[PDB]
């Protein structure tokens, strides 16, 4: 039970109700409920480095009220 | 529930790029 | 009268603005390893912001994007001070100057997040570009650039959200739209968007092919004149 | 000596090579190791190009140092 902020570079703010045991691929999942996202395409970044779907937001002491940072690979022809 | 991808439109491209 | 071999301006000619850069800027290969844009596949390329940059021929001569330079395949170069891509403060401080990045391949849109910013992208060979704020020397040649961008943001946005509005509503949601202080503008007007119909167009119809039958991007289209 | 590259993606390649190997060279064995053609590779060390004529000795390399790849892509 946590509130936590996902920032996209065109300046939109996501909220998303998580754990702090969550993983980052539930983050991406989430990301993708809100928004349509597919998570394949989606790049989350804490203090200035990319987070792995492997490991927790303990992990990187990501605490309530924490800011990500979303960047896409986008498709494009 | 419907899934909407990331997308960017091209505004210029060079022909070298093929 | 002598016409760039590049981009074809001529040098005589006032206004012509050559591109000022400080000595401490380094070319884009040695930009890319420097620790302060690290974040840390091969498919995967780099992208970073680049604020307070600039847009020139290999002359020098500071050149507009909107001409078809790109199209035309003459090698346009540009410069800047790089950024992490998460970084939102477009002050050229605390980003590592750059010079001669490029030839740009490519630039692009993106952004149709519903959120407050429109994204221009440079794609060169080595890397990837979000541009945030153009060089004080570069405002004036960007200042059109900057509402095709936008222009083409709010229609994609709303074609989006609303796939049956109409033209008319169209015209509403423009003029309705507040343009942000970049743009040094007050208002929309429908000849904001009249201007560009053939840029928005073209805009919309790449934005369906990454992933056009509205009745409002018909009626545009034969009143556009395109 | 063995000698590290760091590449753009964080992907770390060990590499044991000689003093008296060129960056050509340098660049013929990092190909094997991930399957990347020489003139995709650009290769950086202290903020330096490191040019293709050269050995690691000119560019007093001494061992555990790690290099910085930058890759060209495919086509452009
Ligand atoms: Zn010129």
């Amino acid at each position: 039970s946590m509130q936590i902020f996902v920032k996209t570079l065109t300046g939109k703010t996501i909220t998303l109700e998580v754990e702090p045991s969550d993983t980052i691929e539930n983050v991406k999942a989430k990301i993708q409920d809100k928004e349509g996202i597919p998570p394949d395409q989606q790049r989350l970044i804490f203090a200035g480095k990319q987070l792995e779907d492997g490991r927790t937001l303990s992990d990187y002491n990501i605490q309530k009220e924490s800011t990500l940072h979303l960047v896409l690979r986008l498709r494009g022809c | 529930r419907t899934k909407q991808t990331a997308r960017k439109s091209t505004g210029g491209k060079a022909p070298r790029c093929q | 009268s002598p016409k760039c071999t590049e981009c074809l301006q001529y040098l005589d000619d006032p206004e012509l603005r050559y591109e000022q850069h400080p000595p401490d800027a380094v070319e884009e290969i040695q930009i890319l390893t420097n620790e302060r844009l690290s974040i840390f596949s091969y498919e995967d390329l780099p992208q970073h912001k680049l604020t307070c940059f600039s847009v020139y021929c290999k002359r020098g001569h500071l050149c507009p994007i909107d001409t078809g330079l790109i199209e035309k395949d003459v090698e346009l170069l540009f410069s800047g001070s790089a950024k992490p891509i998460y970084e939102d403060d477009p002050s050229p401080e605390g980003g590592i100057n750059g010079k001669n990045f490029g030839p740009i391949n490519e630039w692009w849109i993106a952004g149709f997040d519903g959120g407050e910013k429109a994204l221009l992208g440079f794609s060169t060979s080595f890397a990837e570009y979000i541009l945030m704020d153009p060089s004080p020397e570069y405002a004036p040649l960007f200042s059109v650039m900057q509402e095709k961008i936008y222009i083409s943001k709010i229609v994609v946005e709303f074609l989006q959200s609303n796939p049956d509005s109409t033209y008319e509503d169209l015209i509403n949601k423009i003029e309705t739209t507040v343009p942000p202080c970049m743009l040094n503008l007050n208002r929309f007007t429908e000849d904001s968007l009249l201007r560009h119909a053939q840029f928005v167009v073209e805009q919309v119809e790449s934005y369906d092919r990454a992933g056009f039958l509205s009745p409002c991007m018909r009626d545009l289209i034969k009143l556009a004149g395109v």
